[PDB]
């Protein structure tokens, strides 16, 4: 069932979501990202990204309406 | 607040006693029937009734706008932080009186109403140019100065003090003073003095801070400066060092000079031009006195030009008294050995070698003062001088 | 996990800097291109927590406060000058 469970979570990306930039997490899985629109955010993300991947500005993706970094 | 306002007869009138009589016993009995509010029926249907309703009736998200014009009375122009400028209408819950063009307010989401206003801040230049506070010495730092500190007190002081003797008249009082002397003469010093001993603002300026790389500024510098200060409370100005840079028009030249020309001129009508500043003391501080502008020099705007005499033997037994008083003295030391011996060296040189002693005996940390301590300061100044 | 699918289905979560606060439990705050806004605080938040020059958690809507977010490092205090053990030829003179 959690291994159901993760797939189920993918249909949030279906590919047009933004690019945008990492830019620093405040605590455990909420972050703060400045998208390519100018201006910057306060969001939370999915728990299935890798916390290896992040460091200095990643380019990242996020929800058109949400605007979470998925 | 503007409760009444005659002040016609300026004395002990009956006719005044009757007038605060007569407001004293309307104040009493205003606040005996409102004092028979809270006796018959206390009741607070009018702090949070209205002040909620309207922190409701206006929002959050206060958007900062900022004023552009006025019109009428409800409806002006403002505009967003980007430029979107709307035609929107003010309540009347914000200080209409408060209310000029280039302020930031309040406004609302849906209509953009103007809410309320917010409260400017304190700009730098104050911060900048305004000595705060009472910088240095009091009355106990004079050398010597009578006729001049009686000039400048009956001119600014005695004034402001008991404004009881130009209001029998009608008589208004001197606007301009020129401070001028030898250098050294402490012309800082009494500035400084007023400023410590003073109970209206003060203002410091310099002239050779007058010069822009950017083009014509300056008389910018000018009118912001008499802004300030007029707008800001009873403003005492102070300028020194105007010499060596308004001193005339000495071969109408261009290229900068020119431009210095212009900015003393807007110094000139914008020192008095049109509808008289009023409340706005001007003090002015020169080392040389010939080389000025005479229509700087006429009446209207300077009316006291005073001398900075240097005594000879007198005073300087207390200026070098003064610079010696917080100091050790041994008793090798008499200082007639140089106040008995010359008759016009400045109050700066007493300072200098009141000071050079402080370099010489703990340059090779002796003991507290020898006679040769005041001979070879007072030689070294010499050659400070003479040098 | 499978809650989470219209939980990150939200968005609102703004981001602010306060540059001071004044009476009536309110702040005036900036936005990042934006202008500045006078706005409400949170419930289980503190005025005296407010401190200028910080960031917080905005709302939306209402831009109502969240959580004051933390500053990244005190710039100066990362920049903090050395003080390093203090333990030259042609200077001896000035010495
Ligand atoms: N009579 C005096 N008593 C004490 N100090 C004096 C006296 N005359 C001059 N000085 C010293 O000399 C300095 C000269 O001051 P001032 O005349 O304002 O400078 P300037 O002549 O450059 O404008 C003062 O700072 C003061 O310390």
């Amino acid at each position: 069932e959690f291994l159901h469970a993760q797939e189920e979570v993918k249909r949030i990306q279906s590919i047009p979501l933004v690019i945008g930039q990492f830019l620093e997490a405040v605590d455990q899985n909420t972050a703060i990202v400045g998208s390519t629109t100018g201006s910057n955010y306060y969001v939370r993300i999915l728990s299935t990204i890798d916390r290896e991947l992040l460091k200095p500005n990643a380019s990242v993706a996020l929800h058109k309406h949400s605007n979470a970094l998925v | 607040a503007s409760k009444l306002p005659l002040v016609t007869p300026h004395t002990q009138c009956r006719l005044k006693l009757l007038k605060l009589e007569r407001i004293k016993d309307y104040l009493l009995m205003e606040e005996e029937f409102i004092r028979n509010q809270e006796q018959m029926k206390p009741l607070e249907e009018k702090q949070e009734e209205e002040r909620s309703k309207v922190d409701d009736l206006r929002g959050t998200p206060m958007s900062v706008g900022t004023l552009e014009e006025i019109i009428d009375d409800n409806h002006a122009i403002v505009s967003t932080s980007v430029g979107s400028e709307h035609y929107v209408s003010i309540l009347s819950f914000v200080d209409k009186d408060l209310l000029e063009p280039g302020c930031s307010v309040l406004l609302n989401h849906k209509v953009h109403a103007v809410i309320g206003v917010l409260m400017d801040d304190t700009d730098p230049l104050v911060t900048v140019m305004k000595v705060e506070k009472a910088p240095q010495e009091t009355y106990a730092d004079i050398g010597g100065l009578d006729n001049q500190i009686q000039e400048i007190k009956e001119s600014v002081e005695l004034p402001l003090t008991h404004p009881e003797y130009y209001e029998e008249m009608g008589i208004k009082p001197p606007k301009g003073v020129i401070l001028y002397g030898p250098p050294g003469t402490g012309k800082t010093l009494l500035a400084k003095a007023v400023a410590n001993q003073t109970s209206a603002t003060f203002l410091r300026v310099v002239g050779s801070e007058l010069i822009q790389k950017y083009l014509g500024d300056g008389p910018k510098l000018v009118r912001e400066l008499f802004r300030v200060a007029e707008e800001h409370a009873p403003s005492i100005v102070f300028i020194d060092e105007i010499d060596a840079i308004g001193t005339k028009r000495y071969d109408s030249n261009s290229g900068g000079e020119r431009e210095i020309q212009r900015t003393m001129l807007e110094l000139l009508n914008q020192l008095d031009g049109f509808d008289s500043r009023g409340d706005v003391k001007v003090i002015m501080a020169t080392n040389r006195i010939e080389t000025l502008d005479p229509a700087l020099i006429r009446p209207g705007r300077i009316d006291r030009k005073i001398e900075f005499p240097l005594p000879d033997e007198k005073t300087k037994k207390r200026i070098f008294q003064i610079h010696t008083s917080r100091m050790t003295l041994a008793d090798d030391v008499t200082l007639d050995d140089l106040i008995m011996a010359k008759d016009d060296l400045s109050g700066a040189d007493i300072k200098a070698i009141c000071t050079e002693a402080g370099l010489m005996a703990l340059r090779e940390r002796r003991m507290k003062v020898t006679n040769e301590d005041f001979k070879k300061s007072k030689e070294n100044v010499l050659y400070k001088k003479q040098e | 996990l499978r809650e989470e699918l219209q939980l990150l289905q939200e968005q609102g979560s703004y981001v602010g800097e306060v540059v001071r606060a004044m009476d009536k439990k309110k702040v005036l705050v900036k936005v990042h291109p934006e202008g500045k806004f006078v706005v409400d605080v949170d419930k289980n938040i503190d005025i005296n927590d407010v401190t200028p020059n910080c960031r917080v958690a905005l709302r939306n809507d209402s831009y109502t406060l969240h959580k004051i977010l933390p500053n990244k490092v005190d710039p100066l205090v990362s920049l903090m000058m050395v003080e390093k053990v203090p333990d030259i030829g042609g200077l001896d003179k000035q010495i």
